[PDB]
């Protein structure tokens, strides 16, 4: 409603770097807000794509940003009569970034890994890896919970069970308020998908450079399955956290699985032991129900609500015709211990191929009316196909069915304006929470400042 | 007596005709002061109205082109007629309606294109063996139904990129089957093999030189191949006047749009052709899988009848996809494709067992309604699609066109076309809302309030600007 | 296999010293080395892993260093609990192989041994055996040699020695030597002596007794 | 806390077989490799092998191929070392080891399990007094403990009374049996004035003999 679309702020990265693929707000130890931007195709030292991260100080004029530096060199260790190697070429560092306290977590989901033992090998596969930095102190750490040293022959003899070689850990990521990092790995267990969790403190204290294979004893991974409904389901394509079981001492996980059960799609709520509390089934096959999830209480009852994006949902139109426009589902949490029922509201896109619902960002209370609000992205929507971001305000019954404000892309065609979103933080300290929008196709980030209600 | 043509009290000829399709206007000088000039045409001649001064247009519908339906689709450079009539002239007065007819025939001996798009991942190794004679065997059976058959061939596996592709050791890149005791081709996304030709032994000899490859994950990139086989007109060789059959055979699930992000691929599918002279799909490693909606658009745009010929273990999956891609047929393929011949013959019969009408460019102010005559001279009100047909059958439809009011533009044309057919019916509509006496008015007429008005059709109208 | 040559065999030092053990490998092991501690009469404790990384809970006076095939463990300012055994271990290749060991001992001024010879007992002789015992108590350094002489001539067969750890109070070592003869062979001779060679004397410290005589 | 509690000390005959245990307390034994190490005073430390309790796979030093068998039961959170066709050379203390962080390290150690191979029976010791020969300011006595099996024994002068200035020496194996001796030093005025006594207790055969030191 009250986001300023006239005076924007633009940050830019190098050409072809996909600067803006992911972003988040970052508060330093003194509470100063900055923007962490991922650029998963930034050129490394060898003039090869490896990815990179940028830490943008807040300036109303925007501009260039300094680099948050990470080790981009491939590593080799000969130990235990084996050879461990990491491959950072085209790893996509910055395909996801998230911030917690004064720590930044940036992940390279396509970092490859292999183990050599005489003539045998583990197979060069994308296990992924996340990089952790404390910018003010310069401290660095890594976390790669799917690296292994089992040889390829063993997986074949055991029918590829507990096969963590294709995790792509860091595909999606989130941190609990207590400091538990939770990673999505949709290629886990031969493309079923898994979750990997560990405290940020234990990641730092157990890491030493050059080890490549180490234990984080406090970590906890999800489990493999024999159920064909989960095969090729990409469980962990998107992840989020919230409070859904009434007990305020436990943190619940929300996991998107957009190809679950033969591309029907699903979203599941779990406790921190990965036991399942609820499952939301997709409405239409191949709609990618679960592509995006977000957790926020929109109707002001203190109970976290859930929205699910299905960006490829095909809406029924005249003459038995379907139109791919996208759809967002809202699930209000009922009182006490009960199951999330049918959707409370269905928001459906308008522009063909607009992919309405590709990203869903909680805004906090934008207009300061006591109810929390959201922003939904249609990166190829709008009358010109350049992309739109639509704001929906909360109310006592959930969300408004029509947008209070639409943000048209300020970038050229093909920028994917809205592919990444992040709100609910006051970056200019004016008392109203703001919105940063990534356009990786244009290698830029746009900042929308909220203003007093007109 | 006092009808709605008079009781409503008109002011001009145009206002008279727009009251009801039955009203007429009398543009005669000799007419009593109290007598009306906007009445039923009978009551006007009853009141000595000069017949030439009567404005009463009638809604009509006369055919312009009326070729007869062909008996054989053979011969001709597509001088075949499967819709009759092909063009009519429709004329409506305000708020009036008129009905017309159309005949549609599933013409016998129509040319047929069949492009065989084959999964060539490792589990199809035995399938290749049982179809080494398909080109000739299929030519034998299709010769009973058409004398113009063309067949072609293409193959797919998946996007040749990690993690779909084995990338270590270097030997695995040239031979993905290295850690077994065999040799298979390097991984390929989609390759065109044989442009559509009537030399069916080209099919057999090309297939005998084909071999399989191997990849890591169970879903395959067949949708990439369906898109390229559809939008690469020249390379595949579809004909402008032939039923286009695209036979898609696989024994596994399929990748869909937004799956490519596990290979680092985020760029949406652009729906354009990317198969060059090397006959390989060059955007396989840089462009995401196509979505069901984009696949539907191109199949409908190129008149491709897609056939899912898949094994029992995935027939429910593809049956559910075909419901999201209207016009798609599904058949059950044996574990070695040994039954693919009868599968294609039955899919062609199902494809040509339906006639569904379609309306294009219909004006907002025109509404249409349909009565269908299928099977045996039975009328089915409110229906525009026949089913259960056979090659050579003929059906017909009765259309009524009602116009609401009278639009600004007086000439518009729309189209009635059966889904998938080349022929169509072009309806040229003219809206007859004016009187011919209006094209001969007197601006600034002396008899009209000292030149303050205009004289038309025997009455004085207020001039422009008043 | 990979040989771990750990030096020195032992060392005598004092509290507050800065000492350094070393470990040489038969080939390059690229810092894949650990250092261990075994306090007297107890199990092991990890000190270093991967050449330079302290195990959790280890004081910072410990430190590791080295590269290629040569590594070193350093203890800046020795503590009292640091006097124990230390081993290096490689894990660059299977099988894992350990170093020989290195005992840290307390340094102090030299002390001469207190020799004492004890003829066989009346009870033991009546059973058929005869054992002459010789105690060498409280000396430093640990190195010492005992020589048994029967009728002036050296005797090597049938001797049984035993040592004690560095005593907690005086930091001195002690030794027990035992010659065991049959009763029949014990009486074929008259003189019985144990000679003690120590760096605290060029002349061997001697004590003896003649059978029958007292 | 990470603790490795091994089974109690074993005592067996040559040719027989023994099976040791290593129980994980405070963690899941499935987490890391579990190694076994053998310690002898002369030969030093030797690496037997390892097991990955997550999947039961093992590695071995070829020196121990045949004698050593490593298994693990994730149910009871315990690993095992089985030794077969035992020998004198198989007499040592066995430790189970696991790493802290580095996958291949050796950081946490169990307390150690003592194994002793012998055909010897339960034999009681033979206490002998040791009086000097027919002078100075100091005087030293002694006691001899010969031919007992198995270990250990407790030796006290005057039943814990005389403690300072005493040396008891580690036992030594003399052909399938152990032997130990202890000395004691006082002043010349103390002896033969006061009565000093050697108190030897061997609980295995349940014996507590005591000899008084008599001069010559
Ligand atoms: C291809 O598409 C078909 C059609 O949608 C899918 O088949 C459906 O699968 C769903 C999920 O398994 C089935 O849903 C279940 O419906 C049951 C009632 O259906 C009855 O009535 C229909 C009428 O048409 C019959 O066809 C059917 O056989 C039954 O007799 C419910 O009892 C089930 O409820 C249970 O599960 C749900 C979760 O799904 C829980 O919420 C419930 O509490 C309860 O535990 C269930 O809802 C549906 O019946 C199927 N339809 C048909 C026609 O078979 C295929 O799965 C799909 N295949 C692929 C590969 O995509
Ligand atoms: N964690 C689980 N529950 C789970 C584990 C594994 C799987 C899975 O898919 N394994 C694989 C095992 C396999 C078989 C043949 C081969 O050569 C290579 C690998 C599988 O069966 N394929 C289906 C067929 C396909 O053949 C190759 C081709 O078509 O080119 C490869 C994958 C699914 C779920
Ligand atoms: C389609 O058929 C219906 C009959 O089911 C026709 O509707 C009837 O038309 C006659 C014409 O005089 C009327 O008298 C009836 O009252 C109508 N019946 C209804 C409306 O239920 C209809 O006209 C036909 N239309 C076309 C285009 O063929
Ligand atoms: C309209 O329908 C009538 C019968 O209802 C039919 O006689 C007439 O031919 C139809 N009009 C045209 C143009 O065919
Ligand atoms: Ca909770
Ligand atoms: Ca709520
Ligand atoms: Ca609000
Ligand atoms: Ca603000
Ligand atoms: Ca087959
Ligand atoms: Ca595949
Ligand atoms: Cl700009
Ligand atoms: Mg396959």
């Amino acid at each position: 409603l009250n986001l300023d679309p006239v005076q924007l702020t633009f940050y830019a990265g190098p050409n072809g770097s996909q600067f803006g693929f992911s972003l988040d707000f970052h508060k330093d130890s003194h509470g100063r807000v900055a923007i962490v931007v991922g650029a998963p195709r930034t050129l490394g030292p060898s003039q090869e794509e490896t990815g990179g991260v940028f830490l943008c100080p807040w300036r109303a004029e925007g501009g260039q940003c300094p680099s948050l530096l990470f080790d981009l060199r491939d590593e080799t260790r000969n130990v235990g009569s084996q050879t461990l190697q990491t491959f950072k070429a085209r790893q996509g560092l910055g395909a996801s970034v998230v911030s917690w306290s004064d720590v930044i977590v940036a992940c390279a989901p396509w970092q490859h890994w292999n183990v050599l033992e005489k003539t045998e090998e583990a197979e060069k596969t994308p296990v992924g890896s996340c990089f952790l930095a404390q910018p003010e102190s310069g401290r660095r750490a890594e976390y790669s919970p799917c690296r292994g040293n089992t040889l390829s022959r063993i997986y074949v003899e055991n029918d590829f069970s507990w096969d963590k070689r294709y995790c792509e850990a860091g595909f999606s990521s989130v941190v609990t308020q207590a400091g538990e990092l939770v990673l999505g790995a949709p290629g886990g267990y031969y493309f079923l998908g898994l979750l990997a969790q560990a405290p940020v403190a234990d990641i730092f204290s157990s890491y030493r450079p050059g080890i490549l294979l180490w234990h984080v004893s406090s970590q906890s991974l999800s489990f493999d399955s024999s159920n064909p409904e989960y095969f090729d389901g990409y469980w962990g394509y998107s992840v989020a956290v919230g409070e859904f079981d009434g007990d305020l001492n436990t943190t619940e996980y929300v996991v998107g699985a957009p190809t679950w059960s033969w591309t029907l799609g699903a979203v599941e709520i779990l406790d921190s032991y990965y036991q399942r509390l609820h499952r939301l089934r997709g409405e239409q096959m191949a709609s990618y129900f679960g592509h995006s999830v977000a957790v926020t209480d929109v109707n002001g009852d203190g109970r976290h609500d859930l929205l699910v994006g299905a960006p490829l949902y095909m809406e029924s139109r005249a003459d038995r015709k379907l139109a791919e426009v996208g759809r967002v589902y809202l699930f209000l949490q009922p009182r006490g211990p009960h199951a999330l029922g049918a959707p409370s509201l269905l928001l459906t896109g308008t522009q063909l191929y607009g992919r309405f619902g590709s990203a869903i960002a909680p805004l906090g209370d934008l207009d300061r009316d006591g109810y929390n609000d959201i922003a939904v992205a249609a990166p190829y929507g709008g009358p010109s196909g350049r992309g739109q971001v639509l704001v929906f305000l909360g109310q006592s019954e959930g969300l408004r069915s029509r947008p209070s404000q639409v943000l048209d892309s300020p970038f050229p065609t093909g920028s994917a304006f809205g592919f990444s979103l992040r709100g609910a933080v006051d970056i200019d300290d004016n008392g109203y929470p703001d919105l940063i929008v990534g356009a990786y196709g244009a290698n830029q980030v746009a900042v929308y400042r909220a203003q007093p209600v007109v | 007596g006092p009808n709605i043509c008079t009781t409503r009290g008109v002011s001009s000829c145009q206002q008279c005709l727009a009251v009801s399709p039955m009203c007429a206007w009398c543009s005669d000088e000799a007419l009593p002061l109290g007598s009306p000039r906007c009445d039923l045409k009978e009551n006007l001649l009853k009141d000595n109205c000069a017949p030439e001064s009567i404005e009463f247009p009638v809604s009509e519908a006369r055919v312009l082109e009326d070729r007869p339906l062909s008996d054989k689709g053979s011969g001709d450079s597509s001088q075949v007629t499967q819709v009759s009539p092909q063009r009519i002239a429709l004329r409506l007065r305000p708020d009036d309606s008129k009905n017309f007819s159309i005949q549609v025939r599933q013409v016998e001996d129509y040319p047929v294109d069949i492009y065989y798009l084959m999964d060539l991942s490792y589990s199809m190794k035995d399938d290749l063996w049982s179809i080494q004679n398909l080109g000739t065997k299929l030519a034998t059976q299709m010769r009973k139904l058409t004398s113009n058959l063309r067949i072609g061939f293409g193959a797919f596996v998946d996007k040749p990129v990690s993690p779909y592709m084995y990338i270590s050791p270097p030997e695995a890149l040239e031979n993905p089957c290295y850690d077994m005791k065999t040799t298979c081709l390097p991984m390929f996304g989609y390759k065109h093999v044989l442009t559509l030709t009537d030399q069916v032994t080209r099919f057999n000899e090309e297939v005998k030189k084909q071999s399989v490859s191997r990849n890591r994950d169970a879903p395959e990139g067949g949708f990439d191949a369906i898109m390229q086989a559809t939008v690469c007109d020249e390379k595949i060789g579809w004909r402008n006047d032939a039923s286009h059959l695209l036979v898609f055979t696989t024994d596994a699930k399929t990748h869909i749009a937004l799956d490519g992000r596990l290979a680092g691929i985020v760029q949406p599918n652009d729906g354009q052709c990317h198969v060059g002279s090397d006959n390989h799909y060059s955007a396989s490693t840089t462009m995401d899988y196509p979505s069901l909606g984009l696949m539907t658009e191109k199949l409908s745009q190129k008149n491709i009848n897609l056939i899912f010929a898949v094994t029992e273990n995935v027939v429910n999956l593809y049956q559910n996809y075909s419901e999201l891609i209207p016009g798609t047929t599904v058949g059950v393929l044996s574990m070695d494709s040994s039954n693919v011949l009868q599968l294609i013959v039955d899919a062609y019969g199902k494809i040509r067992s339906k006639v569904e009408l379609e309306v294009r460019d219909l004006p907002e102010e025109l509404s249409l309604s349909f009565n269908a005559t299928c099977l045996n001279n039975e009328v089915i009100p409110g229906l525009k699609s026949c089913m259960g047909l056979k090659i050579g059958d003929t059906v017909s439809f009765s259309i009524e066109a009602k116009v609401r009011g009278c639009p600004q533009e007086k000439e518009k044309s729309f189209t009635i076309k059966p889904v998938g057919f080349k022929d169509s019916l072009i309806v040229q509509v003219t809206f007859d809302c004016d009187c011919a006496c209006q094209a001969q008015a007197e601006p600034n007429s002396h008899r009209c309030n000292n030149g303050n008005g205009t004289f038309e059709c025997g009455v004085c109208r207020c001039g422009p600007g008043w | 296999d990979i040989l771990m040559t750990q030096s020195p065999s032992s060392m005598s030092v004092s509290l507050g010293d800065t000492v350094s053990i070393t470990c040489h490998a038969s080939q390059g092991i690229s810092s894949n080395i650990g250092w261990l501690q075994q306090k007297p009469g107890k199990s092991f404790m990890g000190l270093i892993y991967y050449g330079t990384n302290l195990v959790d809970g280890v004081p910072s006076r410990f430190s590791g260093s080295g590269s290629g095939a040569d590594y070193s463990l350093t203890i800046s300012s020795l503590d009292s609990e640091d006097f124990a055994d230390y081993y290096c271990v490689q894990y660059a290749q299977l099988p894992y192989t350990f170093g020989g060991g290195t005992k840290l001992e307390i340094k102090r001024a030299d002390a001469a041994p207190t020799v004492s010879i004890f003829p066989p007992s009346s009870e033991q002789l009546t059973s058929g055996g005869a054992s002459v015992v010789c105690f060498l108590n409280n000396f430093y350094p640990k190195d010492i040699n005992v020589k048994w002489k029967i009728d002036g001539s050296e005797r090597q067969n049938g001797v049984l020695n035993s040592w004690t750890d560095q005593d907690s109070k005086d930091s001195t070592y002690s030794m027990s030597s035992t010659l065991t003869l049959t009763k029949d062979e014990y009486e074929r001779h008259n003189s019985y002596t144990c000679e003690a060679t120590h760096k605290t004397s060029t002349s061997p410290i001697v004590k003896s007794f003649n059978r029958n005589e007292c | 806390e990470v603790q490795l509690q091994q089974s109690g000390a074993e005592l067996v005959k040559p040719g027989a077989s023994v099976k040791l245990s290593c129980t994980a307390s405070g963690f899941n034994i499935k987490d890391t490799y579990v190694h076994w190490v053998k310690q002898r005073p002369e030969q030093g430390l030797e690496w037997i092998g390892r097991i990955d309790p997550a999947n039961g796979y093992t590695k071995y030093d070829p020196k121990f191929q045949g004698k050593a068998t490593i298994t693990a039961d994730t149910s009871s959170n315990t690993a095992y070392l089985q030794l077969s066709s035992l020998t004198s050379e198989d007499t040592a203390v066995y430790y189970c080891v696991r790493p802290l962080y580095d996958y291949y390290a050796m950081d946490y150690w169990g307390q150690g399990t003592s194994v002793t191979v012998s055909s010897a029976k339960t034999t009681a010791p033979s206490v002998y007094p040791l009086a000097p020969v027919c002078t100075g300011s100091s005087v030293t006595l002694g006691c001899l403990v010969k031919g007992y099996f198995p270990e250990p024994v407790t030796l006290t002068w005057n039943s814990g009374s005389l403690s300072s200035g005493v040396h008891t020496f580690p036992a030594v194996l003399q052909s399938d049996l152990y032997t130990l001796s202890s000395s004691v030093t006082v002043t010349s005025s103390t002896w033969p004035s006061q009565s000093i006594t050697c108190n030897v207790a061997h609980p295995a055969s349940s014996t507590k003999v005591d000899k008084k030191i008599e001069p010559r």
